């Protein structure tokens, strides 16, 4: 059936255990019917977890491998051997990102977050290559927001959560990715400015999500301009 | 010997050799309660000298010893969203504890962040049918009457009209007008034409006070962590546009039929400190529990600056995890207002209840933290609930076997 | 190559990768070496983790099972199960390794009340879980056996004393439902050690106060 897949999924939230949650909603991507809201940001908690208990993973062996000689061939062995896994799962989300769900869809934002999750996820394994095996995966990737970051300015009120949670993850794409602050810097007081003038009416879409991004810009450009 | 004056009400009796110094004496002691002579500070009368633990205590015969109170880093990821705890940023990796609660900081490059997860009133005569008032309070007087229903009026106290400052009002009430929540109490309208029996809305259901103290029936702790949630999330929106309570009593609040709490009958800074010309200046009212050691001391030229609510919550937090009001052994309205603003007296945190999780008790340690430049704001409050509100089938066994510190500084 | 397995099992402990303990430690104790203090400590830190982590996904899929067609409970009654096969396979691990080159080869007293200790606790689990009576029992019998050997031999103020007196005490609240046992049990060693206080060492201290505050922590709460 499709709903118990969703409803396993809720489950699998509620352990701690996302992987098994994945596994189960990597389903639900090859399912082959329109995804919904509700259950969208799960498939956007599920990798981003998944990637980020691998992240987390990678980021601690990364300092110690550069804290050291047979000892440093263990850490580069090993943090080889999870950047695989974590390249091997980004890949297999991009796979479900660019042949599942970008072809239908019938409402622009929801376009705007998967394409969001294509520059994200494309951007999260430009984090791990070096050199010339990141440039074809980067230039997919600052397409991916292009394509959804001109559809934001256009299409969407400021005050939408994704379009500021769109425009946050595309300012840092900048700075550590692109090492492009100015861009980063212009583009995050602009959709910050621009948000912040309309935030007369929060409540009837979440005012939450909203001020934690609104001021994950403030601190962030202010960590951004020191 | 030495005496000990111990929170949780008790005192004993103890030995004082010669050559052993603070730590082991006391610590014979100290530990029978679960103290660590690195979690206390006592101090001794010269007027009080910090007394720590390697001195020597050959030179402390017959002395008075008042025991105030002043961790394990396992690692994690932090799935759901959680905040950090030493400078209130959001937090994604770091360390932990099994039985604090507490997280911490981890760059003490720097990385950067990203996006979280996620999931007018005209009112003219004839409609106002006014009842029996119910009685004083923070600010005034209130009315259960009738208009367009069952909906609470309210008369002030200073009703003197002032052309301007009912002006002053349209920039209070159009304030306090559209801002609808799930938890606060939709605002109706104010009366016009007769004295400003304010419009706000009534309905059944018992209060928090009256829920503890009238009859006094608790429930499974489960219901406990939904009250200090939704009141936190009700009242956060509240600071989300700046716009304080400025009464928060366990009086007011709600219940709606053990479904959800309900907050209101709250704002309007203009009628308190009312207009003796242009000028609002103002002074304390009701009582002195709820309300702040910076709003006692009469020097705050605006004491609601976004924390002095905060320490409000925290004292309907130690009447949710006591049973009991704070200072129910002083009963003294005038002399406890000179020993909370001046930092004499905190509630005495050492007898809350004992089934509670050690992070809450660590909230209360900063929820009800006299001072108001580490109050955690609502946005941080908010969110540290729901880790532990989810968090009752995971540390819900009896103090089991730990790990090690698996962290070194 | 053992060494090999050290430095992938430390680094694997700050990972959030336990897992890759399990396959690392467990493939050093069935080598036949010494199992110096280090390694001894990290099978203790890497398995509790993996089976308490999994223990306590256990425990939320349990509240939200009593939390109600029997469609929904059917759902989460298998998720229930499959945490469960899983928790069993990952005890019996551990428990089939206790068998084999553990204690048969323990080298020291105070060693071999350490695997002892770890024999009910592991126990224990797999006791709470679950037919049953076999289970449970032995559990108890592997405990008495750390009881008989700690009593005798294990210092009154060692954390693994404390441990296995408070695993064997919170033992008897929750399986055994003999709170005054337990009561008695934290008291007599509590008590002791505050007589033994004055004589300690700053490599002891830490985690024996640890033990004591939650064991005090423990006496205090069972007392309603
Ligand atoms: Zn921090």
């Amino acid at each position: 059936d499709k709903n118990e897949l969703v409803q396993k999924a809720k489950l699998a939230e509620q352990a701690e255990r996302y992987d098994d949650m994945a596994a189960c909603m990597k389903s639900v991507t090859e399912q082959g019917a329109e995804l919904s809201n509700e259950e969208r940001n799960l498939l956007s908690v599920a990798y981003k977890n998944v990637v980020g208990a691998r992240r987390s993973s990678w980021r601690v062996v990364s300092s110690i491998e550069q804290k050291t000689e047979k000892k440093q061939q263990m850490a580069r062995e090993y943090r080889e051997k999870i950047e695989t896994e974590l390249r091997d799962i980004c890949n297999d989300v991009l796979s479900l990102l660019e042949k599942f769900l970008i072809p239908n869809a019938s409402q622009a934002e929801s376009k705007v977050f998967y394409l969001k999750m294509k520059g994200d996820y494309y951007r999260y394994l430009a984090e791990v290559a070096a050199g010339d095996d990141k440039k074809g995966i980067v230039d997919q990737s600052q397409q991916a927001y292009q394509e959804a970051f001109e559809i934001s300015k256009k299409e969407m009120q400021p005050t939408h959560p994704i379009r500021l949670g769109l425009a946050l993850n595309f300012s840092v794409f900048y700075y550590e990715i692109l090492n492009s602050p100015e861009k980063a810097c212009s583009l995050a007081k602009t959709a910050f400015d621009e948000a912040i003038a309309e935030l007369d009416t929060l409540s009837e879409e979440s005012y939450k999500d909203s001020t934690l991004i609104m001021q994950l810009l403030r601190d962030n450009l202010t960590l951004w301009t020191s | 010997i030495v005496r000990v004056f111990l929170p949780n009400k008790q005192r004993t009796v103890v030995p004082a050799r010669c050559g052993v110094t603070v730590r082991d004496s006391l610590k014979k002691a100290l530990m029978m309660r679960g103290l660590i002579p690195e979690c206390c500070a006592v101090y001794r009368i010269q007027e009080k000298k910090p007394i720590g633990w390697d001195t020597d205590i050959s030179w402390l015969t017959g002395e008075e010893l008042h025991v105030e109170v002043l961790h394990n880093f396992v690692r994690k990821t932090f799935f759901t969203l959680a905040f950090c705890d030493f400078c209130r940023k959001l937090l994604f990796q770091g360390f932990r504890c099994q039985t604090c609660g507490y997280k911490f900081h981890q760059r003490c490059r720097d990385r950067s962040s990203s996006a979280p997860n996620v999931h007018d009133w005209e009112i003219p005569d004839g409609q106002i049918t006014v009842g029996q008032r119910i009685g004083s309070g923070s600010f005034g007087t209130v009315y259960k009457g009738k208009w367009h229903g069952d909906v609470a009026v309210k008369m002030l106290n200073v009703t003197a009209p002032t052309p301007q400052q009912l002006q002053a009002f349209k920039n209070e009430v159009g304030v306090l007008r559209k801002t609808r929540h799930v938890n606060i109490l939709l605002f109706m309208g104010y009366s016009t034409k007769p004295q400003l029996a304010i419009v706000t809305q009534w309905c059944e259901g018992s209060s928090l006070y009256h829920h503890l103290h009238i009859i006094e029936t608790k429930f499974e702790m489960i219901k406990l962590i939904d009250i200090a949630r939704q009141t936190a999330q009700g009242m956060d929106y509240l600071h989300a546009k700046s716009i304080i309570h400025r009464d928060l009593k366990s009086n007011n609040i709600f219940l709606h039929e053990d479904l959800t709490v309900k907050i209101g009958d709250f704002g309007l800074a203009t009628v308190k400190s009312r207009w003796s010309g242009s000028h609002q200046f103002e002074q304390l009212s009701g009582s002195i529990l709820w309300m702040a050691p910076e709003v006692i001391r009469m020097q705050d030229k605006n004491p609601y600056s976004f924390q002095s609510d905060v320490y409000a919550f925290g004292i309907v937090l130690y009447e949710l995890m006591t049973g009991q009001l704070p200072y129910s052994n002083i009963n003294n309205r005038d002399q406890i207002i000179f020993m909370v603003g001046r930092g004499y007296l905190s509630p005495d945190l050492s007898k809350v209840r004992s089934n509670c999780p050690k992070a809450m008790k660590r909230l209360m340690a900063e929820c009800l933290k006299k001072k108001r430049d580490e109050r955690p704001l609502f946005p941080q409050i908010l969110a540290s609930i729901e880790l532990l509100a989810r968090s009752l089938p995971k540390i819900h066994r009896s103090a089991s076997e730990p790990s090690l510190n698996r962290a070194g500084f």
